[PDB]
């Protein structure tokens, strides 16, 4: 209770420096436009799902945009990959507006066979597809490369950092669509996976006037 | 893992022709291998990858060229300074698996050795003992041979050998022994000798010493 | 100017655990992996395994699977391997290499109940005054001393053409060697001549001039 109390801090400020983050030139991106998404679909459900806790309103709008998302990317990364050509999807920057604005209107007019399966069950092949044909990819590059010099393993891992983030969204709301305490969890374990996984790394940490590495 | 054969293993040209080692492994690399060389007292220096692409630096003499499951490092024209051990490395799968290299030594001239026997200097004396080193040096073939005689007598008991790969210059062999003794071993003996009996000649060449007038 | 540098001497008593660095210096460590090599004494290689700096990526080798754990720093531009519960046969020569490409310099890593002793240089100079050449052959040998190496220069690396070091022997649980060297008779007792000894194991760096002899031999 009182002591879960920093646990909506916790929803308002992992959430923020990401927001803020994006909001760095280099930051700026599709794939961090969409996780710079699930930010407001966790800080809006914290000073104003989480503190009440209308209020059943913003609670849906808020989890069906989540996993709507989430089935976004997967698809988005995926037209990154089959692309013939280098690695960032093409869904152009505007268009990734227009479309950011339309994931939440019809997550607004939104059951678990609607807002839950269907952007799951296509959202883990989509992205097994993906984390599959991205290893074929991986090592038919040239051994050489990289050891006599004179897609890489580090976007390989760009999808580690997005394969977790999909990964834990649905170990938290599973047992709940089959513990409506554990669903909020992943309030702050995406500005948690960020850090050891993501440049997000510095981005944010060294962004609160040089956190501790900062050649301490 | 990946066997990977290498014949040959020892071998010995002379100057100017040219010498070649072959590497065969066990399953299909791509291309994936590559050759290096293995110098006494020195880290290894590589000279080729991608089975024949040539390490920036490395002369232009070497030559690798094999294909799917065999290939070959070669040189044209043997310079002196290429002396030493190549071995041909894997890089296809893990783990990687090196080859067990094959050693080239140079045939040169036959030359007998200059050698040089020294008493133990005072300052190990007073220390508690002495060493008696003799050098047996810069000689070809490579077999050598020394025998030490003290006052005549003559044995081989605690007698420290060592002998050096093939010298950069001179392309020849050279060696060392020693004969560690005490303070009291060495003071019960007034002669010391070395004798190096090597193919050059029938005779030993021979060195000696008295601990007395010294 | 390129560059991953090495302890070249590392101690440990059985059971323990080493961990070896390798600075590189000279390129962008995150631009190639770097593996690491164990090269026993005697003659062999075999790879302990291959860690990709730039991602994260550690691929062991079975063998030194649990043995080892590769490791890199970004920032410090250099590389590590944690070597566990070390045994007599883990001692060797550890190579940290950036790929095959370029190798590194090397740690004498040497797993022992032993306790280091540094070595002894003696000077060897000629006999009877035996002026037989027109040429000279002192030498200086450095008695006694572990674990390996030792490097042995002399004139402080000046002088090069003709001075041969033989492989360390060992000799009762203790390393003993020796350098020689050729010069023209018409220089040394003239000129000064010095042989130089390290031995890093033991943080040990020894000069010893030759000084012609007793005058009486």
């Amino acid at each position: 209770g009182i002591v879960m109390s920093l646990i909506v801090l916790a929803i308002v400020f992992g959430n923020v420096l990401v927001i803020t983050a994006i909001a760095f030139e280099r930051l700026q991106t599709v794939t961090n436009y969409f996780i710079t998404s699930l930010a407001c679909a966790d800080l809006v459900m914290g000073l104003a799902v989480v503190p009440f806790g209308f209020w059943t309103s913003i609670d849906v709008l808020c989890v069906t945009a989540s996993i709507e998302t989430l089935c976004v990317i997967a698809v988005d990364r995926y037209f990154a990959i089959t692309s013939p050509f280098k690695y960032q999807s093409l869904l152009t920057k505007n268009k990734a507006r227009v479309i950011i604005l339309m994931v939440w209107i019809v997550s607004g007019l939104t059951s678990s066979i609607v807002s839950f399966y269907v952007p799951l069950v296509i959202m883990v092949f989509v992205y097994s597809r993906v984390f599959q044909e991205a290893k074929r990819q991986l090592q038919k590059i040239d051994k050489s490369e990289g050891r006599f010099h004179v897609f890489c393993l580090k976007e390989h891992k760009a999808l580690k950092t997005l394969g977790i983030i999909m990964g834990t969204f649905t170990l938290c709301w599973l047992p709940f669509f089959i513990l409506n305490w554990i669903g909020y969890v992943n309030s702050g374990f995406n500005p948690l996976i960020y850090c050891r996984s993501p440049d997000f790394r510095i981005a944010f940490q060294e962004l609160l006037c040089l956190r501790r590495s900062s050649l301490k | 893992d990946i066997k990977m054969t290498q014949s040959p293993s020892s071998m010995y040209a002379s100057l100017g022709e040219r010498v070649t080692i072959t590497c065969k492994a066990s399953q299909d690399i791509n291309s994936y291998l590559s050759w290096f060389q293995q110098k006494p007292g020195k880290s290894p220096k590589t000279l080729i990858y991608r089975a024949n692409r040539l390490v920036d630096g490395v002369p232009s003499r070497f030559i690798g060229t094999g294909s799917g499951q065999d290939y070959s490092l070669t040189i044209s024209s043997l310079d002196y300074a290429d002396m030493g051990i190549y071995y041909c490395l894997q890089y296809d799968e893990f783990p990687y698996t090196f080859g067990g290299g094959t050693k080239l030594e140079i045939k040169r001239a036959d030359a007998a050795p200059t050698v040089s026997i020294f008493p133990p200097s005072s300052e190990q004396l007073t220390s508690g003992g002495a060493s008696v080193v003799c050098f047996l040096n810069n000689f070809y073939p490579k077999d050598i041979n020394v025998k030490w005689k003290i006052d005549g007598s003559e044995r081989q008991n605690g007698v420290l050998n060592s002998w050096t790969d093939q010298d950069s210059k001179d392309s020849t062999y050279s060696m060392s022994s020693t004969l560690t003794l005490t303070k009291d071993e060495y003071e019960r003996h007034n002669s010391y000798t070395c004798e190096a009996t090597h193919k050059t000649s029938t005779s030993p060449i021979v060195k000696s010493f008295n601990r007395n007038e010294c | 100017e390129v560059q991953l540098q090495q302890s070249g001497a590392e101690l440990a008593r059985p059971g323990a655990s080493v961990k070896l660095s390798c600075k590189a210096s000279g390129y962008i460590f995150t631009d190639y992996y770097i593996n690491w090599v164990r090269q026993r004494t005697g003659q062999g290689f075999e790879w302990i395994g291959e860690i990709y700096p730039g991602s994260g990526n550690i691929d062991y080798n079975e063998r030194f699977k649990d043995k080892a754990t590769l490791t890199a720093d970004k920032s410090s531009s250099t590389a590590y391997m944690q070597l566990s519960s070390l045994t007599s046969e883990d001692s060797a020569v550890y190579f940290c290499v950036r790929g095959f490409g370029y190798w590194g310099q090397g740690t004498t890593l040497t797993v022992s109940s032993a306790k280091t002793t540094p070595p002894s240089v003696y000077p060897l100079a000629p006999g009877s005054a035996a002026q037989t050449n027109s040429a000279v052959t002192l030498g200086c040998l450095v008695k006694g001393y572990f674990p390996e190496p030792v490097t042995v220069t002399w004139n402080s690396g000046s002088l090069s053409s003709g001075v041969h070091t033989f492989p360390a022997v060992l000799q009762s649980d203790l390393y003993t060697l020796s350098s020689s060297v050729t010069v023209p008779s018409s220089t040394w007792p003239s000129e000064t001549v010095t042989c130089n000894v390290a031995h890093p194991a033991s943080s040990t760096k020894v000069d010893k001039k030759i000084v012609p002899r007793d005058c009486g031999c």
